[PDB]
Parts: structure tokens; C-alpha cells; sequence
């Protein structure tokens, strides 16, 4: 079957420059239209343009004209994206796409609807600096509930575990982008009451952007 | 241009049920060129339909399309747990998207445990204060959580977050983050958040003492 494989997460500054690419193998390259659809977190699919990598053909979302230019590269069978002058909307998460094929293997007649799809490419556009979380303890007060602030990071994913992955009751919230440019979330979990005096709780974060590794403790807190 | 719009926003729902997700062009659709994607948390959309009423090999057939001109409808002839997802249409006849169509599991209301965190130390001794506010596994959605310092209404100076629905009790979680400077606390000594939901007949509050 048709494979996508897009390249890896990209940060950038206002107004730089950023080029995503898409490696199509299987199937036949240059014959099939290739789109490229972005999605900014928590929002709707927005398509910005495509490119038959024969010709070369290439058509673009009037919202992006000018801005933005889509490659083909048929000796490596891998398209690309470059968006240039970046603002922090335009983060986002970018996928590749290629349209199906119906009537014989790669030697087909295409639909026009995108059939196949990359992983997509997380490009966050910030004028923040990586940095490692701080780790902070939410003590706990039948059920009694407790976890770990991971605030002051940058940039996103940031993945939290409990016990080294030892998974009930667990609850890491999505991350929210604070106005000092940095993200914070909080990750709680549900135990029982008669167990928080006994038994040694540890979360696991860790922020692969920024090599940073914490295993805080949270143990019940006295007065 | 062509405009896409789909209906309902928030379609709530049981396993087993029929659903029908509608799409509406601002416009005649050239040659029924819609298409239905599919798309979970943390994945790429999927197509499901094609053509308007075209599907592709692997979709099951609990999935079929309909329509023309300016209507268009997705079918789920009876929904499984892994077709609770958001739902997009396109156009492809400049290609646009609809605004999407969220289908969620429609379960028992539940009341939310409200929990509340103090500040840590630790987070002192770098001189900032977060105080969390918890609503544990409830439904619906829909759920208010109101600052209170002192008894003094507090807005602009909290940021708050959603889980995804459960997979197992199909419930959701809030955590609501209201942050200041040490100078606002130790300026104010008690700390409460009020919380108004469905579940609850009337607001629940909860509360702690600053150093106690």
C-alpha cells in the first residue's frame, strides 16, 4: 500500500521560514496529486494547496498566495512544503496527503479525495526559548485524589507517567499555552484514601525537546 | 466560493445507534465531488466517503453517503465505540473543509468530584502561586468553575483544560489553573472554587486555609 512519511517537528520564530517534506513510498509518484492540509490545535482541517509532481502543477489556497511554495522532487519520490514569513497562528499541525486511486495498482484513475495520509508534522512558530518543566507536587487533601504540575516548558509534547508506567485513574490534562509564552499542564490521579500513607507515588515526566528528565515524588504532605 | 457548514456542532449518542451527519454547501456541488473524513484524537483524518456516496476499500459499511446539489449526509447505520470521533466534509470540485462534527457517547449524567490543590513549596521558594481546581469524571461537557478569593469573584487570571471522553465510563475531566504573584497571596489567606453543573442540584464549593 501507499505509505506517507513526513519529516520531523519543527520551532520557529515570527517571520522565518519553515519546510516540511513527505516521503510517498509505494504506488506511483508522479502521476497522483499530493496535498498538503494543515490543522492548528483544537481547530478544523484547513487545505492549502497540491502539486501533481509531473508538469509540475501546482494550485494554492488564497489565503496563502504568495507565501507559500509546494515542490515535487520525482528522482526521490518526496514532496515539500516551505511556508515562509511564520506567525504564531500558523502553528499548526501539517499533514500530507495523497488522493486515492480506484481500477488497477498504480496504474489507476484517480478520485480526487485524499486517501492517503502522512503522520503529520507538528511546526509551533514562537518567540520562546526551550526550556525544561518544573516539576511541582499536588499533595493529596473512600477516594482521594493527588498528581504533578509540569509548568514552564517549551516547547510541546511533554509525557507524564505514574510509576514508571505501573495506569488507573489516570489523568493528564491537555497542555494550555500560558501568556508568558510557555506551557503548563497538570496530570492528577485517583487512589484509594487508605493507601496515600503507605504507598510511594511517583510521576514520570519527560521533555524530549529540551533532554529533560524528572521523577518527582508526591507523598502526602504534613503540617 | 464554496461554503461548507455541518450540522449538528455536538451529536450525542449511543452505541448502536443510527447517525446522521448532515453537510451544506453555500452552493451547487460540480459532479458530487464531497468527501467524508474521520479523524480521533492524536491521528490523521481517514476518508470515508467519496464521490458523495463512494466508499473505499477497508471502510466498513456501516458508513454510507448520500445526496446532491447543496445536501449532503453522512450515515452510520449503527455506531461502534471506535466511531466516536470528529467528522469532516470536503469539497474538491479550490478545496475547502467544513467546520467539522463532533460525535460523542451519550451516557448517565454524573456529578463532578471536585477536588482542590494548594500551592507547594517548592513552587514557593521560586516565588509563583498555582492553585488547581479538579473536576473529576462527570457528564455532560458543560461545566462552570468560578474562582473565589476571599470571597471576591476573580476573572482573566485563570486558564482551564479538557480531557478527551473516556474510552471506559465515558465521563470527562476539568482542570481549571488560577495563577498569581506571592505579592496577591500571602495578600489574601482563603482559597475556594465554586462549581455549577447539571449533576448538581446546587453549587458545590471547596475550600482551604493559606499555611493551614
Amino acid at each position: 500500500q501507499v505509505q506517507l512519511v513526513q519529516s520531523g517537528a519543527e520551532v520557529k520564530r515570527p517571520g522565518s521560514s519553515v519546510t516540511v517534506s513527505c516521503k510517498a513510498s509505494g504506488g506511483s509518484f508522479s502521476t497522483y496529486a499530493l496535498s498538503w492540509v494543515r490543522q492548528a490545535p483544537g481547530r478544523g482541517l484547513e487545505w492549502m494547496g497540491g502539486v501533481i509532481p509531473l508538469l509540475t502543477i501546482t494550485n494554492y489556497a488564497p489565503r496563502f498566495q504568495g507565501r507559500i511554495t509546494i515542490t515535487a522532487d520525482r528522482s526521490t519520490s518526496t514532496a515539500y512544503l516551505e511556508l515562509n514569513s511564520l506567525r504564531p497562528e500558523d502553528t499548526a499541525v501539517y499533514y500530507c496527503a495523497r488522493e486515492g486511486t480506484t481500477g488497477w495498482g498504480w496504474l489507476g484513475k484517480p478520485i480526487g479525495a485524499f486517501a492517503h495520509w502522512g503522520q503529520g508534522t507538528l511546526v509551533t512558530v514562537s518567540s520562546a526559548s526551550t526550556k525544561g518543566p518544573s516539576v511541582f507536587p499536588l499533595a493529596p487533601s473512600g477516594t482521594a485524589a493527588l498528581g504533578c504540575l509540569v509548568k514552564d516548558y517549551f516547547p510541546e509534547p511533554v509525557t507524564v507517567s505514574w510509576n514508571s508506567g505501573a495506569t488507573s485513574g489516570v489523568h493528564t490534562f491537555p497542555a494550555v499555552l500560558q501568556s508568558s509564552g510557555l506551557y503548563s499542564l497538570s496530570s492528577v490521579v485517583t487512589v484509594p484514601s487508605s493507601s496515600l500513607g503507605t504507598q510511594t507515588y511517583i510521576c514520570n515526566v519527560n521533555h524530549k525537546p529540551s533532554n529533560t528528565k524528572v521523577d518527582k515524588k508526591v507523598e502526602p504532605k504534613s503540617c | 466560493e464554496i461554503v461548507l457548514t455541518q450540522s449538528p456542532g455536538t451529536q450525542s449518542l449511543s452505541p448502536g445507534e443510527r447517525a446522521t451527519l448532515s453537510c451544506r454547501a453555500s452552493q451547487s456541488v460540480g459532479n458530487n465531488k464531497l468527501a467524508w473524513y474521520q479523524q480521533r484524537p492524536g491521528q490523521a483524518p481517514r476518508l470515508l466517503i467519496y464521490g458523495a456516496s463512494s466508499r473505499p476499500s477497508g471502510v466498513a459499511d456501516r458508513f454510507s453517503g448520500s445526496g446532491s446539489g447543496t445536501d449532503f449526509t453522512l450515515t452510520i447505520s449503527r455506531l461502534e465505540p471506535e466511531d466516536f470521533a470528529v467528522y469532516y466534509c470536503q469539497q474538491y470540485g479550490l478545496s475547502t473543509f467544513g467546520q467539522g462534527t463532533k460525535v460523542e457517547v451519550k451516557r448517565t449524567v454524573a456529578a463532578p468530584s471536585v477536588f482542590i490543590f494548594p500551592p507547594s513549596d517548592e513552587q514557593l521558594k521560586s516565588g509563583t502561586a498555582s492553585v488547581v481546581c479538579l473536576l473529576n469524571n462527570f457528564y455532560p461537557r458543560e461545566a462552570k468553575v468560578q474562582w473565589k478569593v476571599d470571597n471576591a469573584l476573580q476573572s482573566g487570571n485563570s486558564q482551564e483544560s479538557v480531557t478527551e471522553q473516556d474510552s471506559k465510563d465515558s465521563t470527562y475531566s476539568l482542570s481549571s489553573t488560577l495563577t498569581l504573584s506571592k505579592a496577591d497571596y500571602e495578600k489574601h489567606k482563603v482559597y475556594a472554587c465554586e462549581v455549577t453543573h447539571q449533576g448538581l442540584s446546587s453549587p458545590v464549593t471547596k475550600s482551604f486555609n493559606r499555611g493551614e
